[PDB]
């Protein structure tokens, strides 16, 4: 099991280094939608011969077909992989560090001074490898600003005027790697990227507003196919198409009177 | 919810922070908010610890998790993965753009 | 027997610094599943072999069959190579 | 330390924008004074909308 282990993490450097020599992204090969082949011919249903209700289970089975085949062909990339790493695992280094456990001898004990300097190492380890430098305001600070701020009179609005000092350290707050700060370090938040989302979200949403806006402008008639019972009235031929609503559209299109 | 019920309470009201999650500089100024009672928690606790071990590692595990410095950002360790993780509804979104360029 | 067992769960390699998420993304997704049961099972067998509480009801498990072997009808001490030398007095005397 | 400059003056200057006025040494409370500046602001644009 310890060698099942080094093993194992050889094989996940293997796999590290043999896709950062690639240089490719982290999210791309997982993705399936990577692997998914979108100049596929695409089987045109109006000749399939399709009767009023075939039409959704036409289209249901060209994208299941076609969504398997893009995840066994992200297996194909893995299972090629994977030997492609198991090669170099075998050839690998296999200097790790060992799991930091209090040290005990054969008749000892154990020292109070050698249990928590293990526990130091585990804790040492809940610090992240790169971290934002964010910074609290200490109170021998935060106190000679606002009394600074009280020596003026300013002691009823004492509150805010250190919080306007805390926040643009923490605004600006640079990142730091090994206590080091690595300068030209720009990040994009996770708050930041959510605003990118909820626009682009928008703006593609008006679109949709925007495209059923001119079909109900010119042809308000087509308010009255549900848009999930739309391509259940399908068939290949266009005789062949449910007349369910086929009569109630010419109809409603002829006007209120 | 989990991970906001231990400060907002628990009528944390996640669809505000599930449409516009806090910035880096607001999950600072929300642990500077429950840091004394943190420390007091801490110090609780050590007090009542079953052994000198476990006082030691209720206060070194704290000294580590109230130090706002510490909170692991994923923008920050892994840059290339967050940008990544937003181009995935970027290109969920471009998909449904180009099906409405096409119609 | 513990301690011997003990010092090569101390020799095991710190599975906790391929956490990170760029080892993460970039494993095959059934290696990172055995790298996380793997880690898992150090846990399993580092809890218990420093459960020493249990150490001492595994000596009652030695104690009772040990004790009816010093019950013997010849001897306490007795055993087979004694037992055996003094057959070669008892034949190899007459009668 | 490289941008240590910029971080002083805004604490300086918050200070300095909410800055009150006092009398005997005493802060007079709920005294709002329009400066010079403002009310050179409210010439310039009621001069551009009488000359427009």
């Amino acid at each position: 099991k310890k060698q099942a282990t080094e093993n194992l993490m050889k094989l996940l450097q293997a796999y590290k280094d043999i896709g950062d020599a690639k240089s490719e992204p982290l999210l791309k090969n997982h993705n399936p939608r990577t692997f998914e082949d979108r100049d596929y011919p695409v089987p045109d249903f109006r000749t399939q011969n399709l009767k009023a209700g075939d039409v959704p289970k036409f289209f249901d089975t060209v994208i299941s077909t076609r969504a398997s085949a893009a995840i066994a062909s992200k297996d194909k990339f893995w299972a090629g992989r994977k030997t492609e790493a198991e090669a170099a695992s075998a050839k690998a280094s296999a200097a790790f560090p060992r799991v930091a456990v209090p040290e005990w001898k054969k008749g000892k004990t154990v020292s109070i001074e050698n249990l928590n300097t293990v526990t130091d190492k585990y804790a040492a380890a809940l610090v992240p490898k790169r971290k934002l430098a964010l910074p609290v305001l200490p109170e021998g600070v935060k106190k000679a600003v606002e009394d600074f701020a009280a020596s003026v009179g300013q002691a009823k609005n004492a509150s805010e005027v250190s919080e306007l000092l805390a926040k643009s350290l923490a605004e600006k707050a640079v990142v730091t790697e090994g206590g080091k700060v690595v300068e030209g370090f720009s990040y994009v938040s996770k708050a930041v990227a959510a605003k990118v989302i909820a626009t682009r979200r928008a703006e593609v949403h008006e679109r949709l507003l925007k495209l059923w806006a001119k079909r109900l402008l010119v042809s308000p008639e087509l308010a009255i196919v549900p848009l999930n019972e739309f391509d259940a009235q399908l068939a290949s031929k266009f005789e062949g198409i449910s007349p369910k609503y086929q009569e109630l559209l010419s109809a409603v299109a002829q006007g209120n009177k | 919810k989990e991970e906001l019920k231990v400060i907002y309470g628990d009528n944390v009201d996640v669809k505000h922070f599930q449409a516009s999650p806090r910035t880096p500089v607001q999950q600072l100024f929300d642990s500077l908010k429950n840091a004394a009672a943190n420390k007091e928690r801490a110090a609780k606790e050590a007090a009542a610890a079953a052994s000198p071990y476990l006082a030691y590692a209720v206060t070194k595990k704290q000294e580590v998790q109230a130090d706002p410095s510490n909170i692991p950002f994923d923008e920050v360790l892994y840059p290339q993965l967050s940008e990544e993780l937003l181009e995935l509804e970027l290109s969920d979104i471009r998909e449904d753009e180009i099906a409405l360029e096409k119609a | 027997l513990s301690n011997e067992r003990y010092q090569l769960l101390s020799q095991w390699p710190d599975f906790t610094t391929m956490y990170g998420k760029d080892f993460y993304y970039r494993a095959h997704p059934e290696d990172l599943k055995k790298f996380y049961d793997a880690a898992d099972e150090y846990y399993k067998l580092y809890e218990t072999v420093t459960e020493f509480d249990s150490l001492s009801a595994l000596a009652s498990q030695v104690v009772p069959n040990y004790a009816a072997r010093r019950r013997s009808t010849v001897h306490p001490a007795i055993g087979s190579t004694v037992a055996d030398g003094a057959f070669t007095n008892f034949l190899l005397s007459k009668q």
